[PDB]
């Protein structure tokens, strides 16, 4: 029931990684906020892909 | 990575996966 | 043990110079000097470009407020200098 | 209308120089030159500091692999230079 369990399963089946994970809840506009979050995270050396 | 290596791989910021003999990407020992 | 990788590091035989605050000290005020000299080199360049567009200005072109144009331009060299400071301050104290 | 503030700007009478790609061009390869000269100035400094710790080394102290120590040190000046490049490239093309 957690928003980030989806995210987790992605990491437990495909890309096994010690990468950052920041999962957002921006209601209707979530998908974009996610782009932001991902964007910023990448522009801070936190991750490249 | 095989389990025994994990701590090392996690800490060597340059450890990277090499192609292997079956075609599988592994961290090398 | 994901969180273990916040201690990921492969140091050679010798520690990075950057861990030494003095090394960063040098390099910092190195760029601080390197910066103060640009600050003037740019002031010069604006002086030239000032009368350099006085000579090209036709009489149907708007009268250039030398006070206006040279104000915004100096203030800018100021900001831009200050900016450049904090930014070298960034790459040597914060995010090195 | 929150999203309206991604268009907030108070420009004076004259546009910021930075909106002109050429201005950034200048300043960029300005620091690129300013950078290449540091790159050497630092090579010099390492040469000195090399034999400068040969003269202070006691015989009970570990033998300093000049090849080792000078390798890591040159490679570093390289990285650090490269870094400094992208970083001025950052403040003039990306995040200005």
């Amino acid at each position: 029931s957690f928003v980030n369990t989806m995210a987790a399963w992605v990491n437990m089946l495909l890309l096994s990684s010690t990468g950052p994970i920041k999962t957002p809840v921006g209601a209707c506009a979530t998908a974009v906020e996610s782009l932001d979050v991902g964007y910023d995270t990448i522009m801070q050396g936190k991750a490249r892909v | 990575y095989e389990d025994r290596i994990q701590s090392k791989v996690f800490l060597n910021p340059q450890s990277r996966v090499t192609q292997e003999s079956n075609g599988e990407l592994k961290f090398p020992a | 043990q994901g969180v273990l990788t916040t201690a990921r590091e492969k140091s050679g035989n010798f520690p990075s110079p950057l861990l030494d605050i003095k090394y960063r000290r040098r390099q910092l005020e190195l760029r601080r000097q390197q910066i103060k000299q640009w600050k003037e080199s740019e002031y010069l360049y604006l002086q030239e470009e000032v009368a350099a567009i006085k000579s090209q200005r036709s009489e149907e072109d708007g009268p250039f407020d030398e006070t206006a144009y040279l104000r915004e331009r100096t203030e800018h060299i100021e900001r831009e200098a200050r900016r450049q400071e904090a930014e070298a301050q960034t790459s040597f104290g914060n995010e090195f």
